[PDB]
């Protein structure tokens, strides 16, 4: 999820 | 070994309250130029990113890379252990079961000796590469704070819009709505008060309030708040310390 | 349309804060003069009556009158979201939906605007006349404030009880009982501690702590109290405002 | 008849909030030579014992001896009942039902007149011989219910360990564990922060922290705090009133 | 009640 | 043992006169 977001 | 002494023992207090609720069980890596922390609430809305340079301390000696995880709760327990004016310092060994805080007074009588049990916790350190945000803003922690307090009162979310030289704060909710409009200013008596605005691109954000009370926790840390927003994108709420940063990177609603 | 300025926003909140516990919905009804408003708690032993003059606001306009219902759990959410240094203005169109709380700060910076919805309520509203009171005193709120606070936690029961230059609060119960007897005296270094005292008859009231420990929330407003008595007749406690009251008209026990 | 007037009212209020936790039930005992009280907890590890000599009445009288049962939950709701600067007069007859507290003010004016009801207790009042001790120590009382407030934390024991020149408090628990050492100094600036060591024997005893977080309720009285410890033997913590004291003695924890 | 009251 | 048990263990054989 936010670990997701931040990686993009 | 790890040796790191706090100038003021009040220092580590306050950056674990910023963290303290909203994550419990967080791994501290420290190396050679500093600590650095990281963890994710269990939502996986929100991370926390720690950063403590050296200079933020008065001695700093770590020989070695050392990650030390701690319980939080249990952490907090023993910061309420020395005076705002007491020394801390942060002593592990190499491959450590336990972390040492110790509290010194100046003058030379009443140490305190902590033993913190240290914990076994998945290391997923993200190397966060700086995005670029279609706005920043700065202002007051202070500020920040009321007006996410006061409008969390009104609703479970609350939508952060940005125009050309305007920050528009919304809630709205089934007792009413509201909302609060502030323009960017300085201030020369004192340019602490001010509030500052760069936008590239108009902003329109929705985020759960229940977050935002925790991250005004920061406030503890610094006078102001560094908000990055961007509309593909998480928010960036950072807080400044000497040389270092409390940030919080914060999941948008879709709605 | 109706805008009323308040100089001070903390005194809106202070207002309400009197009121809050005690009675959660209530009517305020504006118009030309002044705003009043009135209600009953839901024991229907105590009645609120709130009169705000034109005087107490610093702009104040109401080419109609217009009731605004509110429900004070909602309106005191909303008043803890200014300085006790900005203007607060209630802004309401004709027969509105919503009541605008518009807080602004002296520096042209900083507009807090809350829009509240509003409520449906049975508008009771009584013309009381005033009643001729055997006793009547006034004493300072904080200290009427402290012999009530006191006595409640020997009864759930105090007897206020008037005699010639003496005035005695009364509460017996079950660990034992107390007593506070003050007398009428005026001291001139500040006559804002004095007691004073008008007997015609003597009067001996009881009435429930529940109520007194809401009244006693008043002293947000006033320094003073002044409390009026009569053997036949509901209690008046009034807390005077700048060119206003709150008062609460209270049964006693029987 | 007894009628004993206090100064300040606040005194008594003081006074019994040391006691107030840690003994519900408790028996006053006036004689000619002002009022004694005495109380063991339920567990009968921790016995509470009050003097009040007449030199801390400003007026004193007891015809005849006379014991005062009450409970002190009762008795603390009627003290919040004066202003700390009132005077309080206990007044009480011949066999009495119930004891009178009478606070007045300075102007003429505002009398509170309460009346308790009194209690039937058993009074096993003890003769306490004084002991002799290994170890003699006083210390501020905030400093020393710091100490005591911040291991209680990690654990439900705290060992007491005297040797020459040096003081040590040690906890130890799940989470980990804590130790404040701290060395006896004289500040002449402020006395009232120094802490006095008078040492015959080395002394290590443990003791239930239940107890010394009631203990440490004595801080309303006075400044410092007296701690006298021995191997045998059960320690006195002791707070001194103008002409009296609070004393507990505690029973360790033999281990 | 204490409408009534006061209404007397 | 209670606490004034151990509190009387020596004037516990003196006689209270």
């Amino acid at each position: 999820g936010i670990a997701a977001m931040l990686q993009r | 070994m790890l040796e790191a002494k706090f100038e003021e023992a009040s220092l580590f207090k306050r950056i674990i309250d910023g963290f303290k609720d909203c994550v419990q069980l967080v791994n501290f890596q420290c190396k050679e130029d500093g600590i650095i922390a990281q963890a994710v609430d269990d939502s996986r809305v929100l991370l926390v990113s720690l950063e403590i340079g050296v200079e933020a301390f008065q001695e700093y000696r770590c020989d070695h890379p050392v990650t030390l995880g701690m319980d939080l709760t249990s952490l907090s327990k023993i910061l309420r252990c020395g005076n705002n004016t007491d020394t801390l310092t942060l002593i592990a060994d190499n491959t450590p079961d336990s972390i040492i805080l110790l509290f010194e007074d100046t003058k030379k009588d009443r140490i305190a000796e902590y033993s913190l049990k240290l914990m076994d916790i998945d290391a997923d350190f993200l190397k966060i590469e700086e995005l670029q945000y279609d706005s920043t803003l700065s202002l007051p922690s202070s500020e920040f704070s009321k007006i996410v307090r006061d409008l969390s009162q009104l609703s479970d979310s609350i939508n952060i819009m940005i125009t050309k030289e305007t920050i528009k704060f919304v809630a709205d909710g089934d007792i009413g709505s509201g909302s609060v409009i502030i323009k960017p200013f300085v201030d020369m008596e004192h340019p602490e008060t001010s509030i500052k605005l760069e936008m590239d691109q108009p902003v329109d954000l929705t985020f759960g309030a229940k977050y935002l009370l925790d991250i005004i926790k920061g406030s503890s840390l610094s006078d102001r708040v560094g908000i990055r927003l961007s509309s593909e994108a998480p928010a960036l709420f950072q807080f400044d310390l000497k040389s270092g940063f409390l940030q919080f990177f914060l999941a948008p609603k879709f709605n």
